[PDB]
């Protein structure tokens, strides 16, 4: 949710998760994104929606849409039979999501 | 022609040794690169491929063996039997003397088989080894 | 159109298989085997039913689901994987 | 048939029901509870091991009447053949025989045998020490065979 500088009006804009509701959101290169994106996406996956209570606005968008994710293990390839968790820089919560 | 192109000066063998011996040998090869720092990690119950092999110690061999034997077996009479067989075949020789090895004094064991026979023994026994070597 | 569902019959036997997975996972040490890991099974079986357009789960589809989930888990694990190929094999 | 209906939990309350309807005393009841606790971690199919172990414990907790009266031997398999809703005797004798073999060496069995002083040492000193004059369990011991013989005879005749 933002204020537009030109018209001084509050708007709230659907995100990729929101823009995909009742469908599939396709993301890739996870390990190549900032952790805060990771946190927000973890939140969204657990609640399958996006509540919001922000400056001048309050509602709860619904974001049922599934997620497909193409990842890339830390550094290079699979090291060995080593555990998948250690093999990737993604957090256990989002892994279990 | 069929002779001019090969020395044929040689006058990988499917070694007579048996299953328990196959596993004994293939485990005694595992610390030609895997120092005891890592084995309890990569083998727990929950390149030096080139260089000369480092020295084992007994009861480490038995450890990795009991690990990668396909609770199934705990008897150790045939195990040590085939171990002595090996040591008579000079495949896992001791750096120490030839008579007191069979005590437990300072004594180290090391494999004397190259890696190709290891590939052979692995494929024939159907156990895979490319895993435990990682770099 | 299709929105398949289930019958009572195998859901407790698949909870039995889930408990068997839980014992194979506690034998694996650490593991994320939680309610999510179970619910995934039926969430996949219902997709399989939609594939078959059944409106109610079938046997072979639920077996496909358990196969996919269990071996997807198998891949994640360590050397134990080979042992695991037999360890949690009770399903297949 | 309840026995064929595998994949069922027998919780502390359920297993203590399964061992209280037959009224088993304190030590054996608590050992049944603990051994089902253990056997849950190591089960393959629950009902078989459960019925086997309970029958094999009951058949020695009350040898002072079983050996004394051959009819209660049939009485127990009849009252559990109906309680477990079994098909015939054959499956229950499979159960008892196999499980008894599977529990003959567990320390709890030696403790139950030694504790009550009913009637083992003679077998341990010839199995561990390894005499050539211990029984190879291809036959059936003269005591259990006396039980079987007498029971099937008085039931038939």
């Amino acid at each position: 949710v933002r204020k537009d500088p030109i018209t001084k009006e509050w708007t709230l804009e659907g995100g990729a998760l929101v823009l995909a509701d009742k469908g599939v959101c396709l993301i890739d290169e996870f390990d190549k994104m900032n952790d805060q994106d990771r946190t927000s996406i973890h939140e969204a996956m657990e609640q399958q929606s996006i509540s919001i209570s922000k400056a001048g606005i309050v509602t709860t968008l619904q974001a049922r849409c599934s997620i497909i994710a193409a990842a890339n293990p830390n550094g290079g390839r699979y090291n060995s039979t080593l555990p998948l968790a250690q093999n990737v820089s993604l957090t256990e919560p989002i892994l279990s999501r | 022609i069929k002779l001019f192109l090969s020395t044929d000066d040689n006058l990988s063998q499917t070694y007579d040794l048996s299953i328990i011996s196959k596993y004994l040998l293939i485990a005694s090869y595992i610390c030609s690169y895997l120092e005891p720092r890592y084995d309890a990690s990569i083998f727990s119950r929950k390149n030096p491929r080139y260089l000369q092999p480092s020295l084992f110690a007994i009861e480490r061999l038995l450890a990795i063996f009991q690990a990668i034997f396909p609770s199934l077996m705990k008897a150790n009479i045939e195990v040590f039997q085939n171990l002595s067989e090996l040591h008579t075949l000079k495949l896992i020789a001791t750096t120490m003397n030839k008579n007191i090895d069979y005590l437990s004094p300072k004594v180290r064991w090391k494999v004397n088989v190259p890696w190709e026979i290891i590939k052979e023994i692995s494929e024939s026994v159907h156990f895979n080894i490319s895993d435990y070597f990682s770099d | 159109k299709i929105y398949p569902k289930l019958h009572q019959m195998d859901m407790d036997k698949v909870s039995r298989v889930y408990a068997d997975l839980r014992r194979e996972s506690i034998s694996t040490g650490s593991f994320p085997i939680t309610v999510r890991h179970l619910e995934s099974i039926l969430r996949i079986a219902e997709s399989f039913a939609k594939m078959r357009l059944s409106e109610f789960v079938s046997s072979y589809d639920l077996d496909r689901a358990i196969k996919v989930v269990v071996d997807s888990f198998v891949d994640a694990q360590k050397v134990s994987v080979r042992r695991q190929l037999r360890r949690s094999f009770a399903i297949y | 048939s309840l026995l064929v209906k595998k994949y069922c939990k027998m919780t502390t309350e359920e297993i203590i029901r399964l061992c209280n309807d037959f009224e088993l005393p304190r030590e054996v009841a608590y050992k049944i509870v603990d051994e089902y606790n253990i056997n849950a971690s190591r089960l393959v199919c629950p009902w078989q091991l459960v019925c086997g172990l309970v029958l094999n414990c009951t058949f020695i907790v009350f040898n002072e009447r079983r050996r004394k009266d051959p009819r209660i031997d049939h009485f127990i398999v009849s009252k559990m053949c109906s309680l477990m809703l079994t098909s015939k005797v054959d499956d229950v004798i499979e159960c008892v025989k196999l499980v008894k073999e599977l529990i003959i060496g567990e320390k709890w069995f030696r403790d139950l045998q030694i504790r009550y002083d009913d009637f083992r040492y003679d077998e341990i000193i010839f199995r561990k020490l390894g005499s050539m004059l211990q029984t190879t369990n291809i036959l059936v011991t003269d005591d259990q065979y006396n039980i079987w013989k007498k029971r099937i005879e008085m039931d038939l005749a």
